């Protein structure tokens, strides 16, 4: 009882060809594509009724949608432009026949394809990670210890941060910035930074056999892409920083 | 055509209090439906509540209710007993009932749910890098949910938003915000120097 969409992230240039997939298994016969630019509302692109295009909101031809089955709506992409960077949202809803019942045909949305389209692939950089240890003052005054992890210098701004303690991912006592932060706020193609906090008891941080790892999953170029620099090709990758609990 | 207006861009509620997010609309078609959807950090659009234009039964669904006044063209969302997971971008939306039922979305209103700070201890601590001992960050923590953290006017000093941290082991909640910068003049004493900070804030 949900809509799936793949890929969840996508970085392309102005030459690549790619395709977004949308799938539902509720029996819905109305399917929809919406485009959500950053800090803007979602905007209709396409509507399909019974697998046939009903609405095309003047979407430029380089977007080529397609409905091979009732459960599946594709969007084929080629020759995109940087202004096409957006969150592409799939939706679906019941559509009853003529003279049939009129219910609340609520639209249910997929999780969306985060799409970044670059003028040049030069712009893509992976995060640098560092971990900062809790201060003696904090432990002495709160009997608590707050680690901070900080990812810096990355582009595009879609990364996934998690904390791993003694090998197992933790969720309690975590706080991650809901949104990244521009490092050069006056520039079009700014690189980005994101910070997270993990807070534990004073004893736990002082236990020197406890490991703390901050993990940043970066979404960048895939293997089919063509890198043209002595820098390392920024493939979808994991960058990490670690710290040992210490006796102080 | 259909227009949605959400005047407020951002809201705050204390945990367990109710909040009202405002929405008015215009439509030419006299048969329509009003929607609210929520968008967490994750990025998905979650259906909350629906109100058809001829219901004459003000809508309610879980902790959500809909102040629907057609004469005023208002469709406010009331969220009861706010929980910390309620923080997200809330979108007012509308469709005609007569055609393909495509939604038009408002500009959206961000909601930030705040914890009731059990015992404030506003401090600004300094945290050292585990690799190279010189680089550092500044952590402003444990203050009351009233306090606002402001971006630096300077563009080379990065200041984080408010973040809400829940240690379910401790049954304890705290606010924090992070500051860092590569200028040699930047320290913890001046890091938040253009945000209104409680006077007793501890700087070890
Ligand atoms: C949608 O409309 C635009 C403008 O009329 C047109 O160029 C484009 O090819 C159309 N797309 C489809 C899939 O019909
Ligand atoms: C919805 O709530 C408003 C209060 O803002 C009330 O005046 C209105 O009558 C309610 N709608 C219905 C259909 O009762």
């Amino acid at each position: 009882t949900e809509v799936t969409q793949t890929p969840k992230h996508l970085v392309m240039g102005m030459t690549n060809k790619k395709s977004l997939k949308c799938e539902q298994h509720m029996g819905h016969r109305a399917m929809y594509w919406y485009k959500q630019k950053a800090k803007k509302p979602p905007e209709l692109m396409f509507v399909y009724s019974y697998e046939k295009l009903s609405i095309n909101e003047s979407v430029p031809s380089r977007f080529s949608p397609e409905c091979p089955n009732s459960s599946l709506l594709n969007l084929h992409l080629h020759a995109l432009q940087p202004e096409d960077s957006a969150l592409y949202l799939c939706a679906s809803s019941h559509l009853g026949l003529a003279g049939g019942i009129d219910g609340t045909d609520t639209q249910y949305f997929g999780p969306g394809t985060r799409l970044t389209v670059l003028e040049d692939l030069k712009n893509v950089f992976p995060p640098e990670v560092a971990v900062f240890e809790p201060s003696k003052a904090e432990i002495s005054r709160t009997q608590k210890a707050t680690l901070v992890c900080l990812a810096t210098g990355f582009y595009p701004p879609h990364v996934e941060l998690s904390w791993w303690v003694n090998g197992k991912e933790v969720h309690d006592g975590v706080c991650t910035d809901p949104q990244p932060l521009k490092e050069q706020p006056a520039l079009n193609d700014s690189r980005y930074a994101l910070s997270s906090r993990l807070r534990v008891s004073a004893t736990f941080w002082q236990d020197p056999r406890n490991h703390f790892r901050c993990q940043v999953q970066f979404y960048g170029l895939s293997e089919n892409d063509e890198w043209t620099q002595d820098r390392a090709k920024p493939v979808t990758q994991i960058v990490s920083a670690e710290a040992w609990g210490r006796a102080d | 055509a259909q227009k949605i207006t959400q005047t407020q861009p951002g809201m705050f509620v204390q945990e367990k209090e109710a909040v009202t997010l405002d929405c008015t609309y215009d439509t030419s078609d006299q048969s329509y439906g009003l929607f609210w959807y929520k968008q967490p950090s994750s990025g998905e659009m979650i259906f909350l509540i629906y109100q058809g234009s001829y219901d004459e039964q003000n809508a309610t669904e879980g902790r959500y209710s809909l102040n629907f006044q057609k004469a005023r063209k208002s469709a406010n969302l009331v969220i009861s007993a706010s929980q910390l997971g309620d923080s997200a971008m809330y979108f007012c939306a509308m469709r005609r009932n007569t055609g393909r039922r495509a939604l038009t979305f408002g500009s959206g209103t961000r909601l930030q749910v705040q914890p009731n700070i059990q015992n404030p201890d506003p401090a600004v601590y300094q945290l050292r890098d585990s690799k190279s001992s010189d680089k550092f960050v500044c952590l402003f923590t444990d203050f009351d949910s009233q306090i606002n953290v402001s971006q630096s006017k300077d563009s080379d000093v990065y200041i984080t938003d408010k973040c809400v941290l829940d240690m379910r082991s401790m049954d304890f909640k705290s606010n924090s915000a992070v500051a860092w910068s590569n200028k040699s003049d930047f320290t913890c004493a001046n890091a938040f120097n253009n945000s209104i900070i409680p006077e007793d804030t501890f700087f070890p």
